[PDB]
């Protein structure tokens, strides 16, 4: 099982501040990650794996730091053996939680890096392009 | 000392889980280039894979090696001379059902097919989780 076979939660991964969608370049599902227009691709379907990586409906790949400071965010291969390393791994913080226009029970939440403990972040308090991680401050740009 | 590969492991073709092409050498004799082909019920298109992790051409009796030494290139039917870069191991990791990856034990790189679509020629590439590179032992005598 090179896929996530055991999924948390599938969908489009959205920003508690701007509601854009997360998105990868394209629509192969690799590249590069920044917020943009839901456009109801597969790309834009992202998986929540049980196993602590961030996967995506287009295509077997990892959400992923490109370095180990406060680096950019790529959507590249899963390196899988002979474990899935923490740099690829994330958790969630802190949670705030909300009701939508659908009438919806929403959870937003800080998404914590498990190597470098930092927080997936859009540039500044909103861009609103380039994703990447930060230092965790509790704006509301870093909850999704 | 009579050389010992240990036993036996499998005795098929490897059928491509993207394509459902099996992985062919040129001609038919065994020799030279091995790349992506139409399913066909030649000798040539069977290997026997062993606990010393050979794989070995029914045809032509020689390993599926690398060009060099590094486990890095083209890959294609040379003779076994027991080192490292034609030898592969079948990480459970990489798997999906009964369809898996084949990792160099010199370079820990995959058996790979270029292009995303499991069609071209064959070579070794990073474990991406791809289904061009994974293959299924495959028992039957279907052509296309
Ligand atoms: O900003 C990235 C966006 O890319 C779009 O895809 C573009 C397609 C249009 O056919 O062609 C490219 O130029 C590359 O081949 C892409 O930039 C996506 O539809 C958007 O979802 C978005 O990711
Ligand atoms: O990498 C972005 C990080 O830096 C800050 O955002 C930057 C500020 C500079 O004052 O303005 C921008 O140019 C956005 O227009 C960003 O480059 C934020 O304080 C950090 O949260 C973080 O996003
Ligand atoms: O996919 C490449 C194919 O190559 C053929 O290889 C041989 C070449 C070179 O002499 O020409 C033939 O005579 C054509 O039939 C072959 O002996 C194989 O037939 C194909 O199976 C395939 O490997
Ligand atoms: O062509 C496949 C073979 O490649 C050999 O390595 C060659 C060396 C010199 O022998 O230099 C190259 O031209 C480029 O690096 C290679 O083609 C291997 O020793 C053989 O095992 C075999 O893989
Ligand atoms: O070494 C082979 C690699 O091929 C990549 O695909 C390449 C793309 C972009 O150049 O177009 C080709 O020319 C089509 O055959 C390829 O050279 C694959 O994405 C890699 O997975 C790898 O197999
Ligand atoms: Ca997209
Ligand atoms: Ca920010
Ligand atoms: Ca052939
Ligand atoms: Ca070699
Ligand atoms: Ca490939
Ligand atoms: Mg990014
Ligand atoms: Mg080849």
């Amino acid at each position: 099982q090179v896929l996530c076979t055991n999924p948390l939660d599938i969908g489009e991964l959205r920003s508690f501040k701007s509601k854009q969608c997360v998105d990868i370049v394209g629509n192969q599902g690799s590249g590069n990650i920044a917020t943009y227009d839901c456009d109801g691709l597969s790309d834009q379907q992202i998986i929540i794996c049980g196993d602590g990586t961030i996967r995506n409906e287009a295509r077997n790949y990892c959400f992923t730091p490109d370095g180990s400071g406060n680096a950019n965010v790529m959507s590249s291969p899963c390196t899988l053996y002979p474990e899935i390393p923490s740099s690829q791994r994330w958790r969630q913080g802190r949670r705030k939680t909300f009701t939508d226009n659908g009438g919806i029970e929403q959870v937003a939440t800080e998404i914590i890096n498990l190597a470098s403990g930092k927080c997936l972040d859009i540039e500044g308090s909103d861009g609103t392009g380039d994703i990447g991680v930060y230092d965790c401050q509790n704006l509301d740009d870093q909850y999704f | 000392y009579v050389r010992s590969r240990g036993p036996e492991l499998f005795y098929g073709r490897l059928r491509n889980e993207k394509s459902d092409l099996c992985l062919d050498v040129e001609g038919s004799d065994g020799k030279g280039n091995v790349l992506m082909y139409s399913c066909e019920d030649n000798l040539d298109q069977w290997f026997r894979y062993y606990e010393n992790g050979e794989i070995v051409n029914a045809k032509s009796g020689m390993c599926l090696d690398v060009e060099g030494s590094d486990g890095s290139g083209n890959v294609g039917i040379y003779r076994c001379d027991d080192l490292r870069d034609q030898m592969w191991s079948r990480p459970n990791a990489y798997c999906n059902g009964d369809y898996c990856s084949f990792l160099n034990k010199e370079s820990n790189k995959c058996l790979d097919v270029s292009g995303d679509q499991g069609t071209g020629d064959v070579g070794t590439w990073q474990c991406d989780g791809l289904p061009d590179q994974r293959f299924k032992w495959v028992f039957d005598d279907w052509e296309v």
